[PDB]
């Protein structure tokens, strides 16, 4: 069965890559402006020194992560003034400078879609990221620019200059379809490669649950944060929550139990709250570690792997921005209707059998012809396409025919 | 960090207040100049702002600044409908890279460590389950 | 965790002697009851700590592993995963409680700009590359490989031919030097 068409086809997938930054004080959760809670809760060791430790490394990882997927190159190109990549139109991926910000289309629709207070009280501080939103724009612009005007080229060494057609020739002569097949069907292949780019805001409009992975981060900090300001509303088997009556209906001999008993249950609850987050940014990092290979090798070259770079044969990728994550759309290359031949492992000329260089036999029913792998063109065989090994003896299930030769002008 | 920068006199002093205040996202910066140009990063601070030594520059007066990002050198390629940038050399690189793979072994006795000889502390922790065995 | 032991932890005191002397037996019972308490969740914070720490490190070596498997046995062409620039080799070594590769690559070099063409358009046949790409000097024609710069003469043996000059953008006009002329003598 030999493909006769084919069809240019887009696929999105979205990575989460960084969690809010945040610390929380170990004394004034726990104790507020009272020095007598301070200095019984100095009894214990530094219960206080090590939790604040594990928040600012956290911090400091995620902060890492982020630099990770969007500096593999220190180097921010520009697209050319003038837009003729023979008839490719990159208007939704490329930046809009009419809009005052300074994103594209479809990161315009990204950011507008991860939308869902608590600015400060009892010690709970977010930190701002060390890069900024208008920094990760100009990093994706730039690896856009790169890849459009320089195909893989700029990320192994100097950028080298290349035609796009010439590039996506390039593209096709690496999973089996040859150079010609580009440079008839231009015209189509660009305009399956425009609708379906197209689609692809059509796509995102209109589900809600497309941008789901990067939401359930979000969703459970915040309920881990809930939660534990919550925790502060409870006597903890004592006879009162607020440390202020506490202090007054009762004695300095006595009120010291209640403050103890309060003491031990924040700090189990705050040592909860931290062994969450460190779980949870494990798991984050393993997606960032992730999403920055794929960054490296879908991106900066063409990949090989099977269903790695989006699903079937693997052509280009395009990187985009968001709300703490990435978003790749992945251009691949599927077969499409199909034919039915007969086939024969080899042809038997007088005496020598013919094996094909490339491609195999596919017999129309009274003739036979030579063809790829993957488009079905027929040619008449020659002592160019194939060569001789062996004798008619030992394969199995070889066929007669005649092979042309090329050298009969010299009769003449 | 989140302190404006009016009330940072409310807390060896002229760390406190005076010479040059900065205004920044994190919060104030005090013993700082903000330039008007870019540099690459440095000691960070956060919003895409750090803050380097790099005062080599009318006396020299070595003294720190504070400076916004740069994302690299600007560049942009000569691309036309056809042009082709074919090398001509070549250079052989190496390139080191360290990767971790174990670290030391360890084990610490349940028993010991929290009673020493007194076996009433023993006898007193066998209250409990099996917390010196998991 | 060694210092975590000088901690009275709401207690009297921290040694558990002096408990044991100045008090009854059917008193000292709290203050043994409490340190065996902090130690005990103290030790537990310790323990969590290490399990969270060796999920990394065993991350790490499986990684390690990958890349001594691939880089080392053999050419690897996964972009930028062993060296920055083209794999060539790698090499691996020894270090306290860790392991250094050297990976030695291949990257170009100056470079010249040139003019292209998808194809030659020769007599009613249209001739594709077969490896490599159309460079002109500017007055003749030549077909070159895509990493490094040698021109050679175009002939029948570079070129494939399919089709006619009527489908493909941008072909130009040259002369398909010929290898069977001398038969002609
Ligand atoms: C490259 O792609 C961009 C984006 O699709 C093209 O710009 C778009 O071109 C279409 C052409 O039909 C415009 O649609 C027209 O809009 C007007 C005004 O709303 C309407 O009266 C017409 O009936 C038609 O629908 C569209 O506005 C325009 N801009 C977008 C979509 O943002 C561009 O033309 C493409 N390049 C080339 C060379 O065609
Ligand atoms: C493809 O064509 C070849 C040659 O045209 C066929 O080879 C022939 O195979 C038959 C039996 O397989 C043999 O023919 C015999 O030759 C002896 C020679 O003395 C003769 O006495 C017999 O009466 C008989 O004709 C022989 O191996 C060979 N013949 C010749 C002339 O080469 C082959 O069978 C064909 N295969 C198919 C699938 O059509
Ligand atoms: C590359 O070579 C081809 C073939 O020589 C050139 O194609 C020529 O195109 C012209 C007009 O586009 C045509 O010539 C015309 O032929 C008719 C035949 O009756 C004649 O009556 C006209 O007066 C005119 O000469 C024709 O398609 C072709 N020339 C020939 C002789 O077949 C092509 O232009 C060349 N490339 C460049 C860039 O010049
Ligand atoms: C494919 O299967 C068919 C069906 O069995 C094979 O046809 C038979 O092949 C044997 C082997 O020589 C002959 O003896 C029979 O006479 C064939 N039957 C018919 C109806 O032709 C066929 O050979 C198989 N193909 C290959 C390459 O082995
Ligand atoms: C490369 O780009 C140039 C710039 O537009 C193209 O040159 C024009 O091509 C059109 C199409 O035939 C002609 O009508 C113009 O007269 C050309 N202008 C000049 C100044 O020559 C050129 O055709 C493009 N080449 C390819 C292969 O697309
Ligand atoms: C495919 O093989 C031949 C066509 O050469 C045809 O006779 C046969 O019925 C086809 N089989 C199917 C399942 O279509
Ligand atoms: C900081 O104080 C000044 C003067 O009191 C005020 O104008 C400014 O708005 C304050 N900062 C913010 C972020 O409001
Ligand atoms: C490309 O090379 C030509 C000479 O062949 C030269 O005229 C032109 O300036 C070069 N292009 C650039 C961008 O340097």
């Amino acid at each position: 069965a030999i493909p006769t068409n084919f069809t240019i086809s887009v696929t999105t997938e979205i990575l989460p890559v960084s969690m809010t930054k945040t610390s929380v004080d170990c004394t004034m959760y726990i104790c507020g402006d009272s020095t007598e809670c301070s200095n019984l809760l100095l009894q214990y060791g530094s219960f206080c020194t090590q939790l604040n430790r594990a928040l600012t490394g956290i911090a400091v990882e995620q902060d890492k992560n982020t630099q990770e997927v969007f500096a593999q190159v220190k180097q921010i190109y520009k697209t050319p003034p003038i837009k003729d990549f023979g008839g490719f139109n990159f208007s939704q991926i490329l930046p809009d400078p009419s809009k005052p910000s300074k994103r594209s289309p479809i990161e315009d629709l990204l950011f507008n879609k991860v939308t869902l207070c608590a600015q400060k009280f009892n010690g709970l501080t977010v930190l701002p990221p060390l890069l900024t939103d208008e920094m990760i724009a100009q990093y994706t612009s730039a690896l856009l620019a790169g890849t459009i005007t320089s195909g893989w080229t700029f990320g192994a060494g100097p950028a080298l200059q290349i035609p796009f057609p010439m590039q996506m020739a390039y593209r096709f002569n690496g999973i089996g379809v040859t150079q010609n097949v580009l440079y008839e069907n231009q015209k189509l292949i660009a305009n399956q490669f425009n609708s379906a780019i197209g689609k692809i805001q059509d796509s995102l409009s209109s589900t809600p649950s497309a941008l789901g992975k990067l939401q359930d981060v979000v969703n459970q900090n915040a309920q881990a944060l809930n939660t534990l300001v919550k925790q502060l509303s409870s006597n903890f088997g004592a006879i009162s929550s607020v440390l202020n009556d506490i202090l007054s209906r009762l004695d300095p001999p006595e009120a010291e139990v209640q403050i103890d008993r309060l003491i031990t249950g924040r700090l189990q609850s705050l040592q909860t709250y931290v062994t969450q987050q460190l779980i949870r940014a494990a798991e984050i990092r393993a997606s960032a570690n992730l999403a920055a290979t794929k960054m490296s090798e879908c991106v900066l070259g063409q990949s090989k792997r099977v269903d790695f770079c989006g699903k079937g044969y693997h052509l280009m990728s395009f990187p985009q921005s968001a709300p703490h994550g990435v978003v790749f759309l992945h251009v691949t290359y599927v077969p499409a209707q199909e034919k039915n031949f007969t086939t024969a492992p080899a042809i038997c000329h007088d005496g020598k059998a013919h094996f094909p260089r490339e491609g195999v036999f596919v017999s129309n029913g009274t003739h036979w012809f030579v063809t790829q792998r993957n488009f079905y063109e027929p040619q008449i065989i020659t002592t160019d396409n194939t060569f001789v090994s062996g004798n008619c003896d030992v394969v199995i299930g070889i066929v007669n025919n005649t092979v042309y030769d090329p050298l009969q002008p010299e009769l003449d | 960090q989140d302190v404006n920068c009016t009330e940072v006199p409310v807390a060896w002093r002229v760390y406190s207040t005076g010479s040059n205040v900065f205004q920044t996202r994190a919060g104030c910066l005090i013993g700082a100049e903000h330039v008007n140009n870019s540099y690459e990063c440095d000691i960070p601070i956060g919003a895409g702002i750090c803050a380097s030594y790099q005062t080599q520059t009318s006396v020299a007066s070595q003294s720190i600044i504070a400076y916004t990002m740069s994302l690299g050198a600007e560049n942009s390629v000569a691309y036309s409908n056809n042009s082709i940038a074919i090398p001509t050399n070549f250079t052989i690189s190496v390139t080191t890279e360290i990767l971790p793979v174990s670290m030391t072994k360890t084990s610490v006795d349940c028993t010991m460590y929290i009673c020493g000889d007194s076996t009433e502390c023993s006898n007193l922790l066998l209250q409990y389950g099996s917390f010196c065995t998991q």
